[PDB]
C-alpha cells in the first residue's frame, strides 16, 4: 500500500504538482489512519525513503518532510523516529558538502574532479559494507582530501565509505565526440583500469580491480548484450569464464551526446518465545499488582536469558493487556486485575 | 660495482607492454640490486622504494613487487633493515591508501626489531601507527586482539599504566567475541597485570585468583598466579573483601609450598605482625609494589 | 591522454564513533567486565537505550527504582537491545 | 528529438568561445526547443552564470526573468530551489548589496504570483539572516513581520524556523524577557522536523535562561541538547556550548562525568575544553588544593566570560561543604581548629558554614 504513496512523492518530472499534492498526501493519509499493522507499512516506509534519499534525489524534500510531520501525528515522536533521522543526515550532508566546496576552493584550489559526498549514520540508514575494492589512483587523492578535512572538521568518527551505492561520469575518448558517461563505480573502476593497457582477461581484472566475482560478473554482465552494440561478442546472454580474452571495441558510435550505461539500477536482479514471554508477563505480576512499563520490561529482561527484542514485550504487553489480564491516571503504569 | 643498475630502472617505465613482462622486469632487477651487501645496496633499496610509490607504474605490479621485497627482505643486518624500513615507512606516507596491508606488514616487523632491541619506548608508537580501525581495509578480531595485547604488553614494560589500561580497554571492548582459546587467558594474565600495576590491589587478586583455576595454563604459571595473588591481597586494604579474599587463599591446600605462608596465618586470624617479621617478605615484592 | 577521465564522482560514505562506550557513568568501571556489585556479591550484561547510551543492567536497574530518567541526557529512560 | 535535447551538451561543450558565441549557442537551444522542460532551465542557467562573469547586467535581468517565469512547472521543486540557492549564492559571494536586493525582492514577486510555499519561505528565510549579518534591525524586523503574518499545528518547522530567527536578534538585542516569552512559546511546538542547527539554537537560549534563573536539571538538559544538535551541523559553537554543559552539572551536585558520554569524550583533550575536564575532574572525588590549583593556573582563559565567574561563588562552597560532611563524620567532639586548618580556611569562615550546614 506504502508503494502507491512512494510512487505519488517519487520525481517524475510532469508528476510535478501542487497543494493538491498535499491535498492527496492527507488523503492517503486518511485511508491510512484506519489500517491495522502498522509496522510493515512503516518497514516499507523506511526502505522507499532510503531508497528515495541515498541513491540519487527525490522530486522535492518539501513533501517529504510533510509526509514525515503527518505521520508523526496520531503515531508519536518515538514511534517515526529514524526518518526524521535520515532527513536530519540529508541535510547535514548537503552542508557538508558545501563547505567542503568552499574548503576545497580555498586551499589549493586545483578540483580534478568533483567530489559529491552523502554522509550517512551508522544506525538509521540500512547499512552494508562494500567490496573493499582498490580505488584507482585518479580519485585517491580526492578520498584523501576529503578525509583530512573531515577529521579537521569533526573529532574522533572515522569514515565508512561504501563505494556500491554512488555515481560518476567518465569523458571517453575512444574517436571524436567525448561521450559523457554515467558508471557506478565498479563501471568507473574497470574502465579507468582498461584505459592504461589493452585487452585484459578476466583474470586481469579480478586482479587488478579486486571486484568480487559475482559483482565483477554483474558489471560486465553490461557494457554490452543491450542493444548490442555497446561491445560485440559472439557469445549472448550470459558467457563469462577464467581466462576469457575480451578488449573494448576501438569505436562507439552510440547515436546520442549523454551516455548512461548504469543501468545495474533498471536491471538489478515464535509462539513458544511467544508463550514464555505471557508467562513471565503474568508472573511478573499477582505479586506487584501497580507496576511501571519500564519497571516491567526490566524485570522481564532480568527472568529471561536470551535477548529477546523490546518489539517483542511491547507487543505482548498490548495482546495481554487485550485479554483484560491487566487494565491501565498515569499512562505508565498496570494493575493487576485478574 | 653495479651501482648504476638502479638507474637502469627508469628504462623499464618507457615500455608500453602492459603485461606480465613489467612484472618479471622489476622481480628480476630486485633479485639483481638485493645481491650487493655495501651502502650501495641500502642506496639500492632506497631508489627501489622511491620508485615504486611512483604513479606511473600500475597499482598492481607495485603491490606485488612491494609485498614479496618485504617477504623477502629483513635478510640483512639489523641497522640497514632499520634504516631501509623507516625510509619505506616515510616514503609509503603519501599513498597509505593504495598501500595500505603492505605498510601494516612492515610496521609489525620494525616492532619485532625493537622487540630484540630491548628497546619498549619506541616499539609501541611503531605498532601504534598501523590503522587497525580506521582505513578502507579492515583486519579480522584476532588480529586487532593480537596487536592490542601486543601494545599493552609493551607499554606495560615501560612504566607507563595509563596508556596500557587505555589498551587494555580498547582489546577489551572486542575480546567479548571471539574464536582463539589463548588469547583470552593472554588478555586475562594482561588485564590482571594492568589491574596490579594502577594499585587496584583487591581486583587483581581476585583476577590471579580466577586464573590460576584454569586448566589450560601450566602447573608451574599457576603456582606463580597464587603467589602473585597472594602478594597483592597481602598489600590490599584493610576491610572485609580483602578478609574474605584471605580466607579463600587460606582454605587452599597450595598456599603452603608459597614463601608467604606464615604471613598468611598471622593476618587471617587477625594478629597483630611485628615490624621485623616483614624485613624478609619485601624483599620478593616486586620492583613497582615498592 | 587518458581514455577515461573521471570528472565528477559522488560517493556514498558514512560516519561513526571510533571508541564507543568504555565506562559505565554510574559506576565508573567497565562497560563489560562487571556491574561493581556484582563483584563484591561474588551472567549479566549490558543494557543500551534510545539514546545508544549502554549503561550495566543491575547498575541502570538500580538507577531507574529511585528515578526515572537517563544519567546523562536526562532524557525519559525508554529499553532497547540487552 | 534526442538531437534538441543533446545539443545543449555539444554547445556547453564548445564553451571555449562564450563571448558572443555562447550566447547565440543557447539562444537557438531556446528557440529550436518548444517543449517545455528541463533542458531549457539548463540553458537558461548556463547563460545566466556566462553573462553574469561578463557583466552586462540587463541581458543578465532578462534572462532572470525567463528563468523566474521558467519556474512555474516542469522542472522539480527540488531542482529549482537548488538553482535558485545556488545562483543567490554565486553573486553574494561578490558583494555588491543593491543588485541583491533587486534579486531578493524580483524572487519574492515571482513566487508571490506563483505558488508561494516553503520555497519562498525560504527565500524570505536567507533575506533576513542576510539583513542580520549586517546586525541592522528595521529591515530585519520588517522582513519578520512579513513572514510571522505569511505563517499565521502541522507546520511547526515554520514556527520553529521563524521563533530560531526571532531569537537570534534578540540574543544580540539583549532582551531576556523577550527570549524567555519566546523560548517559552516554541516550547510548545511537538511536530517538527528542523535543522539541528534550528533546535540547538532554541535551546542553547533556554539553557542560558534556565541558568540566569536558577534552575539546574533543565538547564542541563537543554545545555545537552544544544551541544547534541550543534555537533552534527559542524559548528563553531560546540565548545562554548560543552563548557556550559560543564559548568550546570557542577552546579548540579553531578556525582555522574559529563565525559563518560560517547558525543562529548572525544572533545575532552580540546584545549579549550582541558581546563573544565580539569575542574571537573577535581570536582568529583573532592579536592580542593587540586580545584584550587586548576582555578589559580587557569584564571586568565575561562575567567573571562560572565557566565562561569558570576558561578564561581556557588562552587568552592559545595566542595567545602562535602569536604566538611565526609571529615566530620567519624568523630563525635571535633576542633573547630582543626577543622579550619583541614579545610584551609579561617576559622570564621568555618564558624559560618557550619552554622549555614546546621541550619
Ligand atoms: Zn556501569
Ligand atoms: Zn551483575
Ligand atoms: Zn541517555
Amino acid at each position: 500500500i506504502a508503494k502507491h504513496v512512494d510512487s505519488k512523492l517519487r520525481a517524475g518530472n510532469k508528476e510535478a504538482t501542487d497543494e493538491e499534492l498535499e491535498r492527496t498526501l492527507d488523503k492517503i493519509m486518511i485511508l491510512f489512519r484506519f489500517i491495522h499493522g502498522k509496522d510493515v507499512f512503516e518497514a516499507f516506509y523506511k526502505k522507499d525513503l532510503a531508497k528515495r534519499l541515498l541513491v540519487g534525489k527525490s522530486a522535492s524534500v518539501d513533501a517529504e518532510k510533510s509526509m514525515l510531520s503527518k505521520l508523526k501525528h496520531e503515531c508519536g515522536a518515538a514511534f517515526t523516529s529514524k526518518l526524521e533521522g535520515m532527513f536530519k543526515d540529508m541535510e547535514l550532508s548537503k552542508d557538508i558538502m558545501v563547505h567542503f566546496k568552499q574548503h576545497m576552493q580555498n586551499q589549493s584550489d586545483s578540483g580534478p574532479i568533483d567530489l559529491t559526498v552523502n554522509i550517512l549514520t551508522m544506525g538509521y540508514w540500512p547499512t552494508y559494507t562494500p567490496m573493499e575494492v582498490h580505488l584507482t589512483p585518479e580519485m585517491i587523492k580526492l578520498q584523501e582530501v576529503f578525509k583530512a578535512f573531515y577529521l579537521g572538521k569533526h573529532s574522533g568518527r572515522k569514515l565508512q565509505w561504501q563505494t556500491t551505492l554512488g555515481h560518476a561520469v567518465l569523458k571517453a575518448e575512444f574517436k571524436e565526440g567525448k561521450k559523457e558517461f554515467q558508471v557506478s563505480l565498479f563501471q568507473t573502476l574497470v574502465l579507468l583500469m582498461f584505459n592504461e593497457g589493452d585487452g585484459f582477461s578476466f583474470e586481469e581484472i579480478k586482479m587488478a580491480t579486486g571486484i568480487e566475482d559475482s559483482e565483477l560478473r554483474r558489471t560486465l554482465q553490461s557494457l554490452a548484450c543491450g542493444k548490442a552494440r555497446v561491445l560485440i561478442k559472439s557469445p549472448k546472454g550470459k558467457e563469462v569464464e577464467d581466462g576469457d580474452k575480451f578488449i573494448f571495441n576501438g569505436e562507439f558510435k552510440h547515436k546520442l551526446f549523454r551516455i548512461k550505461i548504469n543501468q545495474i539500477q533498471m536491471k538489478e536482479t515464535f509462539q513458544d518465545r511467544q508463550y514464555q514471554i505471557d508467562a513471565a508477563i503474568v508472573r511478573i505480576m499477582k505479586m506487584r499488582k501497580t507496576l511501571g512499563h519500564n519497571l516491567l520490561v526490566s524485570e522481564l529482561y532480568n527472568q529471561l536469558k536470551f535477548p529477546v527484542k523490546p518489539g517483542d514485550l511491547k507487543k505482548r504487553i498490548e495482546s495481554l493487556i487485550d485479554r483484560d489480564y491487566m487494565e491501565r491516571d498515569n499512562p505508565n503504569q498496570y494493575h493487576y486485575v485478574a | 660495482m653495479a651501482a648504476a643498475v638502479r638507474q637502469d630502472l627508469a628504462q623499464l617505465m618507457n615500455s608500453s607492454g602492459s603485461h606480465k613482462d613489467l612484472a618479471g622486469k622489476y622481480r628480476q632487477i630486485l633479485e639483481k640490486a638485493i645481491q650487493l651487501s655495501g651502502a650501495e645496496q641500502l642506496e639500492a633499496l632506497k631508489a627501489f622504494v622511491e620508485a615504486m610509490v611512483n604513479e606511473n607504474v600500475s597499482l598492481v605490479i607495485s603491490r606485488q613487487l612491494l609485498t614479496d621485497f618485504c617477504t623477502h627482505l629483513p635478510n640483512l643486518p639489523d641497522s640497514t633493515a632499520k634504516e631501509i624500513y623507516h625510509f619505506t615507512l616515510e616514503k609509503i606516507q603519501p599513498r597509505v591508501i593504495s598501500f595500505e596491508e603492505q605498510v601494516a606488514s612492515i610496521r609489525q616487523h620494525l616492532a619485532s626489531i625493537y622487540e630484540k632491541e630491548e628497546d619498549w619506548r619506541n616499539a609501541a608508537q611503531v605498532l601504534v601507527g598501523i590503522p587497525l580501525e580506521t582505513g578502507q581495509k579492515q583486519y579480522n578480531v584476532d588480529y586487532k586482539l593480537e596487536t592490542y595485547l601486543k601494545i599493552a604488553r609493551l607499554y606495560l614494560e615501560d612504566d607507563d599504566p595509563v596508556q596500557a589500561e587505555a589498551y587494555i580497554n580498547r582489546a577489551s571492548l572486542l575480546q567479548n567475541e571471539s574464536t582463539n582459546e589463548q588469547l583470552q587467558i593472554h588478555y586475562k594474565v594482561c588485564y590482571a597485570r594492568v589491574l596490579d600495576y594502577r594499585r587496584k590491589f583487591i581486583e587483581a587478586a581476585q583476577r590471579y585468583n580466577e586464573l590460576s583455576y584454569k586448566t589450560i595454563v601450566h602447573e608451574s604459571e599457576r603456582l606463580e598466579a597464587l603467589k602473585h595473588a597472594l602478594h597483592c591481597t597481602i598489600l590490599a586494604s584493610a576491610g572485609q573483601q580483602r578478609s574474605r579474599m584471605l580466607a579463600t587463599l587460606f582454605k587452599d591446600e597450595r598456599c603452603q609450598q608459597l614463601a608467604a605462608y606464615g604471613i598468611l596465618e598471622k593476618m587471617y586470624l587477625d594478629r597483630i605482625i611485628r615490624g621485623n617479621q616483614l624485613q624478609e617478605f619485601a624483599a620478593m615484592l616486586m620492583p613497582h609494589q615498592k | 591522454k587518458k581514455r577515461f577521465e573521471v570528472k565528477k564522482w559522488n560517493a556514498v560514505a558514512l560516519w561513526a564513533w571510533d571508541i564507543v562506550v568504555d565506562n559505565c557513568a554510574i559506576c565508573r568501571n567497565h562497560i563489560m567486565d562487571l556491574c561493581i556489585e556484582c563483584q563484591a556479591n561474588q551472567e549479566c550484561t549490558v543494557a543500551w537505550g534510545v539514546c545508544n547510551h549502554a549503561f550495566h543492567f543491575h547498575c541502570i536497574s538500580r538507577w531507574l527504582k529511585t528515578r526515572q530518567v537517563c544519567p546523562l541526557d536526562n532524557r525519559e529512560w525508554e529499553f532497547q537491545k540487552y | 528529438n534526442v538531437d534538441l535535447e543533446n545539443q545543449y551538451y555539444n554547445s556547453k561543450a564548445l564553451k571555449e568561445d562564450d563571448p558572443k558565441a555562447a550566447l547565440s549557442s543557447f539562444q537557438k537551444v531556446l528557440e529550436l526547443e518548444g517543449e517545455k522542460g528541463e533542458w531549457g532551465f539548463k540553458a537558461l542557467k548556463q547563460m545566466i552564470k556566462i553573462n553574469f562573469k561578463l557583466t552586462n547586467f540587463p541581458e543578465m535581468m532578462n534572462r532572470y526573468k525567463q528563468l523566474l517565469t521558467y519556474i512555474r512547472s516542469a522542472v522539480t521543486r527540488n531542482y529549482s530551489e537548488k538553482s535558485i540557492n545556488s545562483i543567490l549564492d554565486y553573486i553574494s559571494t561578490s558583494k555588491q548589496m543593491d543588485l541583491l536586493q533587486e534579486f531578493y525582492e524580483t524572487t519574492l514577486e515571482a513566487l508571490k504570483d506563483a505558488k508561494n510555499d516553503r520555497l519562498w519561505f525560504k527565500t524570505n528565510t536567507k533575506l533576513g539572516k542576510l539583513y542580520l549579518e549586517r546586525e541592522e534591525y528595521g529591515k530585519l524586523q520588517k522582513i519578520l513581520r512579513q513572514l510571522h503574518q505569511s505563517c499565521q499545528l502541522k507546520k511547526g518547522t515554520q514556527l520553529l524556523e521563524i521563533y530560531a530567527l526571532e531569537i537570534q536578534m534578540y540574543t544580540a538585542q539583549k532582551n531576556n524577557k523577550k527570549l524567555k516569552a519566546l523560548y517559552e512559546q516554541s516550547l510548545h511546538i511537538k511536530s517538527a522536523i528542523p535543522h539541528p542547527l534550528i533546535m540547538g539554537v532554541i535551546r542553547e537560549c533556554g539553557g542560558k535562561m534556565h541558568l540566569r534563573e536558577g534552575e539546574f536539571e533543565k538547564a542541563h538538559t537543554d545545555f545537552f541538547e544544544a551541544f547534541k544538535n550543534y555537533d552534527e551541523s559542524g559548528s563553531p559553537r560546540r565548545t562554548t556550548c560543552l563548557k556550559y554543559l560543564v559548568l550546570a552539572n557542577m552546579l548540579m551536585k553531578s556525582g555522574i562525568n559529563p565525559f563518560d558520554s560517547q558525543e562529548a569524550k572525544p572533545y575532552k583533550n580540546d584545549p579549550e575544553i582541558l581546563a573544565m575536564t580539569n575542574l571537573v575532574s577535581a570536582y568529583q572525588n573532592n579536592d580542593i588544593t587540586e580545584f584550587e590549583k586548576i582555578l589559580k593556573t587557569n584564571h586568565s582563559n575561562i575567567m573571562d566570560d560572565p557566565f562561569i565567574r558570576e558561578h564561581i561563588e556557588e562552587l568552592l562552597r559545595n566542595i567545602r561543604t562535602q569536604v566538611l560532611i565526609k571529615l566530620i563524620k567519624p568523630y563525635t567532639r571535633i576542633h573547630i581548629p582543626f577543622i579550619s586548618k583541614e579545610l584551609n580556611i579561617d576559622v570564621a569562615d568555618v564558624e559560618s558554614l557550619l552554622v549555614q550546614c546546621i541550619l
